[PDB]
């Protein structure tokens, strides 16, 4: 919508 | 006896090595490929392409040599009776040092293989630069453009009229640069075949699967022949592999014969189902044993000349990614029947 | 990664279209971002199985199933907001309507794959009493079933399952939240002397 | 799904028929029939060469001269056939070279009235003593008239 | 007789193979397309192109050969006092090894099969290959052929540019703008990537009349098949439609495969396993169906 982040599948973990 | 004649025990080691490197074995996969390829050869009947897929070590080269020699021996009475008639022709596609395949090089080398093994016969091609010479080596001038060489090849291949043009290591066609299509490189050979009425059999590893099905025309006038390995899921090919191993052990000119079927798992782990790799390994261990005057082949000799684990994993993954696509099942005809509208 | 999936498909003989759906679900962003709504605590959870953030609409309905799937070995992967399925079903009147629906999770296991939808008690009862041919209860396996979801699963080589919150053991959830910190670690090495000490104290006294 | 009697379909039996040997060169009608303005042999061969898109010297050297059995024809067809060019007058003469040129052009084109193209008909009433020009003779006005009218320049 | 001659059985097997080679089946689609082609040849009606499409194996080349023979045998009462007059010129397009089509190579191959001498000494009489194109033009205007067929016409389609795909056929317009010679372009469905438009349709499964015609041509094939015993093949027509896609040419070549197999085995009739030993693979057949359906849709646009 307006100001809403795209439904991205965020990777996890510390690189 | 089914083994080696024992008189080589006194003969020098070179004769033993020559025997072990010149022995050929017959196994059902090779026989099936041979029969299918020869039956396709006897009549293309519209088909203008043969794709002989294999693996790394199954022995596609030995199959091609056997077939070439077979039609050579077939046509030998006709070759003696009639000249200007080569039964089959063969060429290895060059791996280019440049980024793209050299069509000009392919044409000139094909003309070399079709002309050079022929006596100084007065045949004139419709081109200027390519001509004969006193020594008999027909020379293509460096100023001759590629399509002129292709026209000369067409004239030579309709005059000689061979049965099959074999292109070994045909995967080197796929070594295409810039932004061509891998199908743009096969319409040329399709036109060659459809103009000269010549069957073109292409041999290569699993990468040659990239040309497998590119266009409707490129697949209608084409057949595919698979040089299947010795698998592990199906026990009959395991027994066949054991039979070939027994034959190799029986035809080993050693002083005392070891038993090579008890290490069958270790043999298959470094051969993956390919006969040529097994032959190559056995020749290596034979040479090592014969240099030290060894009377037997032990497991240490087998391990010292075995292939690396990483290599084996490499070829195995290549084989898997190859024949995963090369699988025809009942669903493949069921869905065709459904989509055609017959049901 | 692709070779193992290909062998999975070959072993389970999934059809071409079923393989197409599985491939699409595997490589696709979630269809819709979870909205806060008005009564559901929403959010995201880090999953080391997938290794990504998975979105839950309800922290006490879908999230327990997500916890199970993350700590379940039978499950290989569990995608969230899979692409919409046009479930076709006949209503009470008789008209066969096709409604777009997004399953809560798409679970790929070691012997099967399919859709899993998380709902609550009262939601399931109201939907069943308002739609006779969309949800019903099987007392044999004591499970809730949706006719068009399972029909679409059976036309594609997949399965369809409804996870309610009656069957979730909350003690399991509490203990998973207790030991999740140790689960997320990667090099748990207990000193051998201390481990032997506890092993002796444990074997000397059962039920401690 | 009722099936009636399956009427057998006939055949075609494709077979290319043979035709009489096509002429090596083109076969153009030589303008001037029934007119006191018939064209010439040199004009006809030049027109043939232009229509083929080759130079008349090239056509004489590579298509006519090998077909002529005379020794000098074959020899000069490989070092510059200047003999036939310095004496292009005699190609239109009453004599043997003119008749040979007509015969070779008939062989190449397969016509039936190339003898009327030259005055070889009158080999018994004329004499080549001071009769033929060494250099070309053309009417420019006729050249434009024929070019502007769309007809061929002959 | 309606069957294959009964005197070729005692003849050697290669005679039977040659007889099957020469034999052709004239089914109603072939005769209607032949009638259409002959009518449009007799009266272009302001059309200089006879574009013909159809998936591989449908039989366009055989139709072209039949049309060439019929034109020659119709013009024969005029090829006895007239010379330098070819009734038909047929050519096959060259597949380029370079990125784009070689128009010079096309021109020189045309002059090679037009019996035009002195190709290598053509001089430009004042854009690709001036001398070659003007030689082509003329030749054909002096030769005056009825139709100029080009096979593998889809080979004109590689220019690797969206702004030149319709700028690659203009040479054919120019060749057909000052010679008055008909052009019958034959190719696969890729020729839709470009005048009289003709479709070399198959016999569809959905329609009943097409299935009846397929049964009839298959019966003709099984009756003219040179074996001592007549094989029953209609009971397998479904299978015969599975690896053929309704293209009579593919069925003909495959049936000849089975014929020669039986002749090498001295079989008195063909069986299902003989069909199953030389049967075409499945992936290639799927590619055939996809291509032919795409072409049929692309032509279905109104
Ligand atoms: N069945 C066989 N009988 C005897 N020798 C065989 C057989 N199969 C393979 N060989 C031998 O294996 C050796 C190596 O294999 P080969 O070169 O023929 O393999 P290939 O399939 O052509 O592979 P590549 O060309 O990719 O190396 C050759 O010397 C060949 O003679
Ligand atoms: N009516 C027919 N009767 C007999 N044989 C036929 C017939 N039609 C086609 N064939 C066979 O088909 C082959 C010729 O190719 P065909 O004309 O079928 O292909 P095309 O569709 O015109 O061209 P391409 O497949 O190259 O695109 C020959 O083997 C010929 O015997
Ligand atoms: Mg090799
Ligand atoms: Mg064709
Ligand atoms: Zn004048």
């Amino acid at each position: 919508k307006v100001g809403k982040r795209k439904p991205k599948r965020d990777p996890i973990g510390v690189q | 006896s089914t083994g080696f004649p024992l008189e080589l025990l006194t003969r020098p080691a070179t004769e033993r090595l020559a025997y072990f490197e010149n022995y050929t074995v017959a196994h059902p996969r090779l026989k099936e490929v041979y029969e299918i390829l020869m039956r396709t050869i006897a009549e293309p009947a519209g088909a203008s392409f043969i794709f002989v897929y294999g693996a790394s070590g199954v022995g596609k080269t030995t199959l091609r040599l056997r077939v070439e020699q077979k039609l050579t021996e077939l046509a030998l009475p006709k070759l003696e009776s009639d000249r200007a008639r080569v039964p089959v022709v063969g060429i290895e596609a060059i791996a280019p040092e440049s980024r793209y395949f050299n069509w000009k090089e392919y044409y000139t080398r094909a003309l070399i293989t079709l002309e050079e093994p022929l006596i100084d016969h007065k045949f004139d091609y419709g081109v200027r630069g390519i001509s004969r010479d006193n020594f008999g080596k027909i020379n293509v001038e460096s100023k001759v453009v590629a399509p002129a060489l292709r026209r000369a090849l067409e004239n030579a291949l309709i005059h000689r009229h061979p049965d099959v043009f074999f292109v070994d290591e045909a995967q080197h066609f796929g070594k295409v640069a810039s932004g061509y299509k891998l199908q743009d490189q096969l319409d040329c050979l399709k036109s060659l075949a459809n103009m000269t009425g010549i069957l073109h059999c292409l041999l290569g590893t699993y990468e040659l699967l990239t040309f497998r099905n590119l266009s409707g025309q490129l697949s209608r006038r084409s057949v595919d022949i698979h040089f299947r390995r010795y698998c592990a899921d199906s026990p009959e090919d395991v027994q066949a592999f054991k039979s070939v191993l027994l034959t190799f052990q029986q035809h080993l000119p050693l002083a005392e014969t070891p038993n090579l079927v008890d290490h069958w798992e270790y043999f298959y782990e470094r051969t993956l189902g390919c006969i040529g790799t097994l032959k190559d390994w056995l020749k290596r261990v034979l040479s090592d044993a014969l240099d030290r005057e060894a009377t037997t082949i032990t497991l240490k000799d087998l391990q010292k000349r075995a292939l690396s684990v990483a290599q084996c994993q490499k070829m195995f993954k290549e084989i898997q990614e190859g024949e995963r696509q090369l699988s025809e099942t009942e669903a493949d005809v069921q869905n065709l029947r459904s989509a055609l509208g017959l049901g | 990664m692709k070779e193992q999936f290909e062998q999975w498909v070959a072993r389970l003989q999934i059809s071409e279209a079923g393989q197409k759906i599985i491939e699409k679900v595997r490589s696709s962003e979630p269809s819709r971002r979870v909205g806060g709504g008005s009564k559901n605590v929403s959010g995201r959870y880090p999953s080391r199985k997938m290794g990504v953030t998975i979105q839950f609409e309800s922290h006490r309905v879908a999230l327990p199933i997500i916890y199970q799937l993350e700590h379940d070995k039978d499950v290989l992967e569990f995608y969230d907001q899979p692409p919409q399925i046009k479930l076709d079903y006949q209503a009470s009147n008789g008209r066969r309507l096709g409604v777009l629906h997004t399953p809560d999770l798409f679970v790929i296991r070691t012997n099967s794959a399919g859709w899993e939808e998380c709902k609550t008690e009262q939601d399931l009862k109201k939907l069943a009493e308002k739609n006779p041919n969309r949800y019903f209860y099987s007392e044999e396996n004591n499970q809730w079933h949706s006719l068009p979801g399972e029909v679409y699963a059976n036309q594609f080589g997949l399965y369809h399952r409804i996870h309610s919150d009656r069957e979730i053991n909350w003690v399991l959830q509490r203990n998973l939240q207790f030991l999740e910190d140790y689960y997320r670690s990667e090099s748990l090495v207990v000193e051998e002397a201390i481990a032997q000490s506890l092993l002796a104290i444990v074997s000397s006294q059962p039920g401690i | 799904m009722l099936a009636s009697v399956l009427e057998t379909y006939e055949s075609w039996n494709l077979k290319k028929p043979l035709i009489p040997q096509r002429s090596r060169l083109y076969q153009p009608q030589p303008v001037g029939i029934g007119t006191p303005y018939i064209e010439s042999l040199t004009g006809y061969i030049t027109r043939i060469a232009e229509l083929h898109g080759v130079l008349p010297g090239v056509l004489m050297t590579r298509e006519i001269a090998p077909l002529v059995n005379k020794i000098y024809f074959q020899n000069g067809a490989n070092r510059g056939f200047r003999e036939i060019f310095n004496r292009s007058q005699a190609l239109n003469g009453m004599g043997e070279m003119a008749a040979d040129l007509v015969q070779v052009l008939q062989k190449l084109t397969l016509r039936d009235d190339l003898r009327f193209l030259t005055m070889l008909f009158w080999s018994n009433i004329l004499t080549p003593r001071n009769l033929f020009r060494t250099r070309k003779a053309w009417c420019p006005i006729c050249y434009q008239e024929r070019h502007q009218n769309g007809l061929v320049v002959y």
